[PDB]
């Protein structure tokens, strides 16, 4: 189950 | 930019046995950057279908890959690994030896 | 005993040759499971063991989302990480990532994990805290104070909290059979004379899986460390892996010489020697 | 999906107020965010809301009252001011476009109502400053419960009220200005279409 | 932060025009959307990097271009009346960006006929002696009228300066003649000072209505002034009492 959220830009 | 060599081992999915369907595996691990030419050959040749797994790579970034293809060994048969990487002057063949 | 979740993201650039080639893989242990990449024929995230087919549409359709996601942002960070470096668009370079969970055998995590790599080098990584970030450079102090200002390890070490351990504990209860089977090495010492003078032994350990083993050799039953020859662990192709262990002894000395397996598929730790 | 069901809301300055916001998304992942649009059109961004942020979003007046079981997203606007009068919108975007399009709400407008202290309804004649016979008329000084029709005659324009701010005095009045072309045309009868104070003051 | 340009613009059916949009932010990802009533944000076209752009929800009409990262421009090959609306340059750090800062907007109005284009006329009303007897408040009100487009901005300038206390304009000019898409429109706006402010000769208001309307390129067929955008004002002074005297 893969994490993810909005504005992770480097 | 890093780089790492490539490092190589060939070898059969199971214990080779002359006449006896089995698979022929070339391990590139170690390396980067990524991109990498990778051929199994049978007697010197290109072996066509060759699959590979998907890039991978290990705790300090360097990369990871199986290259492998159903083959049946035979005394007289020689097969090897072709690998080109950035870090490489020369393609480098590994031999397979039954023994390693 | 303690298992492991982790996903790993490779997004290599190839200026010239069309858009970023994103690749990501998701392990259970030693054990693929998950992958996607952005080359393949209509991009999915595709189960690549079997346990995990179970899990419905609605999780291939979000889980083939984030990896998308993945892709597209790890193309921005390429972009973005050339006017950090001062770097041109015509090099070709790397944005990795992992992360994921350790959790002990109580199913607790044990230690979460996130890390960034640029070109092969630590870039940013979340420590142990769950709770901080450690940038390796000037570049990736930019990248730090854009992810406290956003409080990204305070939903990331809530990830790594909940979800990772849950579905870490699901995948393990649902490939139970598989990812909870340790199968031991079969084991055999093979003997290759080099001269009259000197022979190798070579200790094998096939089969196996987990990965993890260890393979020592002792002469007259004390360490032999410094003077073994270990090869890197290899997968055999089937989810099982292979290592040897060697030794160059004396001709006619052989006998002195055990290899000794440790492997979670072994009741008891092994002593082998060469048939002589 | 956004549903702003208020198209309008009111309040008294200093107040603060809630604007409602429900969205409708099947994906696990999102954001929500609020933007107010001025009366010059801008779209100020306000405030974001992550759907795996714990914290309900804070940034200066505004929190946004983030129910991710109740599906709401409320702004909240603390201690009203007259310039929070405006449009605000709540918009969102979600993981089954991988974020790509903003859905916007069809937003609220927010009417931040002045605190009379002292009102003095009044309606002023105002002469225009150049060598014309034109003519303007103001009804002013009214309180915020008192509201200005537009005319149903079509030759008379009247405008909605106004509220200005006198700063240095901490001076709020409501105005409302009408004009006509027409003849018959006096102040006296200018808003005769809205109700107006029965004390509101016509000057002779 | 997002520079989109222009804030407003007229153009006959038929005619190009760029929408231009810069942003000094680094961004990767731009967008732009059309606001519509009753079509909430639709987004037109959008970039998630330089020298990639693509279709939104209504392309058509537009095209895009992405040549470098800190410009959108947004193109209007043939304007149509349909494309009468209001656009907004959106940009962020990237497709999954939550730093979503819109532009300043631009209103656009597609005419069939520039010969609609009127600039406003401008006046301003002194304050009422009643009021300033029964308030010691004075309130000037300015008049901006027989406009079209709705492209105006309006300040009062007091002494030179723009002043905004004491200042209320209409939020939304009224039609002079609502059901026609194609009347003139008016504003009015009001400054409010003490009425021993207004009582100083020396005291000056302006009331000023800068209006957008043709450029200098626009063909202009008829015999009025061609209505290109420019600035139309109108001012008083303090009235003086009768009797001297500037109040103290």
């Amino acid at each position: 189950k893969r994490w993810i959220i909005l504005g992770l830009n480097k | 930019m890093i780089q790492r060599t490539p490092k190589i081992q060939v070898y059969s999915r199971h214990p080779a046995e002359n006449g006896k369907s089995n698979f022929l595996n070339c391990y590139v691990s170690g390396f980067h950057p990524s991109d990498i030419e990778v051929d199994l050959l049978k007697n010197g040749e290109r072996i066509e279908k060759v699959e590979h797994s998907d890039l991978s790579f290990s705790k300090d970034w360097s990369f990871y890959l199986l290259y492998y293809t159903e083959f049946t060994p035979t005394e007289k048969d020689e097969y090897a690994c072709r690998v080109n990487h950035v870090t490489l002057s020369q393609p480098k063949i590994v031999k397979w030896d039954r023994d390693m | 005993g303690s298992h492991s979740m982790r996903y790993f993201h490779t997004s290599v650039s190839r200026p010239g040759r069309g858009e970023p080639r994103f690749i990501t893989v998701g392990y259970v242990d030693d054990t693929l499971f998950v992958r996607f990449d952005s080359d393949a024929a209509s991009p999915r995230e595709e189960p690549r063991a079997p346990w995990i087919e179970q899990e419905g549409p609605e999780y291939w359709d979000r889980e083939t989302q984030i990896c998308k996601a993945k892709a597209q942002t790890d193309r921005e960070d390429l972009r973005t990480l050339l006017r950090y470096y001062n770097q041109s668009e015509a090099g070709s370079h790397t944005l990795q990532n992992m992360y994921g969970c350790d959790v002990g055998p109580d199913g607790r995590l044990l230690r979460g994990y996130h890390q960034d790599a640029y070109d092969g080098k630590d870039y940013i990584a979340l420590n142990e805290d769950l709770s901080s970030w450690t940038a390796a450079d000037t570049a990736a102090q930019i990248t730090q104070r854009k992810w406290e200002a956003a409080r990204v390890a305070e939903q990331l070490r809530a990830y790594l909290e909940g979800e990772c351990v849950e579905w870490l504990r699901r995948y393990l209860e649902n490939g139970k059979e598989t990812l909870q089977r340790a199968d031991p090495p079969k084991t055999h010492v093979t003997h290759h004379p080099i001269s009259d003078h000197e022979a190798t032994l070579r200790c094998w350990a096939l089969g196996f899986y987990p990965a993890e083993i260890t393979l020592t050799w002792q002469r007259d039953g004390e360490d032999q460390t410094q003077d073994t020859e270990l090869v890197e662990t290899r997968p055999a192709g089937d989810r099982t892996f292979q290592k040897w262990a060697a030794v160059v002894v004396p001709s006619g000395e052989e006998q002195r010489y055990t290899c000794h397996v440790q492997h979670e598929g072994l009741p008891k730790p092994l002593t082998l020697r060469w048939e002589p | 999906k956004i549903t702003q069901t208020q198209p309008g809301m009111f309040v008294q300055e200093k107040e603060a107020v809630t604007l409602d916001c429900t969205y409708d998304t099947s994906d696990q992942s999102y954001g929500l965010f609020w933007y107010k649009q001025p009366s010059s059109g801008e779209m100020i961004f306000l405030i974001y809301q992550g759907s795996y942020d714990e914290q309900n979003a804070t940034e200066g007046r505004y929190s946004l009252n983030f129910q991710k079981a109740r599906k709401s997203a409320n702004l909240v606007i603390s201690a009203s001011q007259l310039g929070d009068s405006a449009m605000y919108f709540c918009a969102m975007r979600d993981l089954r476009d991988n974020f790509n399009k903003f859905y916007f709400g069809s937003g609220t407008k927010l009417n931040v109502k002045p605190n009379i202290q002292n009102p003095d309804p009044a309606v002023y004649q105002l002469r225009d400053s150049k060598s014309s016979d034109k003519s303007v008329c103001l009804f002013t000084d009214f309180d915020s419960q008192t509201n200005v029709s537009q005319s149903k005659d079509s030759d008379v324009y009247i405008t909605d009220k106004c509220v200005l701010d006198m700063r240095s005095m901490d001076f709020k009045s409501n105005s409302a200005v009408a004009w006509s072309n027409k003849s018959d045309f006096a102040c006296a009868n200018a808003f005769n279409n809205s109700i107006i104070p029965e004390d509101t003051f016509f000057p002779s | 932060g997002v520079t989109q340009t222009p804030k407003f613009q007229v153009l006959k059916t038929g005619q190009s025009m760029t929408l231009q949009c810069a942003q000094d932010m680094n961004h990767e990802y731009m967008s732009w959307y059309r606001q519509d009533p009753g079509m909430g944000l639709r987004l037109i076209h959008y970039s998630v990097g330089a020298g990639i752009t693509d279709q939104g929800e209504v392309p058509n009409g537009y095209n895009v271009s992405r040549s470098t990262t800190e410009d959108f421009p947004l193109r209007l090959l043939s304007a149509a009346p349909s494309q009468t609306s209001v656009y907004f340059c959106a940009s962020r750090e990237g497709l999954g960006g939550t730093e979503a800062f819109f532009g300043q907007g631009t209103r656009l109005t597609v005419v069939e006929d520039l010969n609609k284009v009127f600039p406003p006329e401008v006046a301003v009303f002194e304050p009422s002696e009643a009021e300033i007897s029964h308030t010691q408040k004075a309130t000037l009100v300015c008049l901006a009228t027989g406009f079209y487009p709705d492209h105006v901005e309006l300040s009062w300038w007091v002494n030179g300066k723009e002043v905004h206390s004491g200042v209320c304009t209409d939020p939304q000019p009224l039609k002079e003649q609502p059901a026609l898409n194609d009347s003139r429109y008016a504003l009015s706006s009001r400054l409010r000072v003490s009425a021993t402010f207004w009582q100083d000769p020396r005291n000056h208001f302006r009331c000023q209505v800068q209006f957008y309307g043709l450029s200098e390129n626009d063909e202009w067929t008829q015999d009025r002034a061609k209505p290109v955008t420019q600035i139309v004002s109108a001012e008083a002074w303090g009235r003086a009492d009768a009797s001297g005297l500037v109040p103290r």
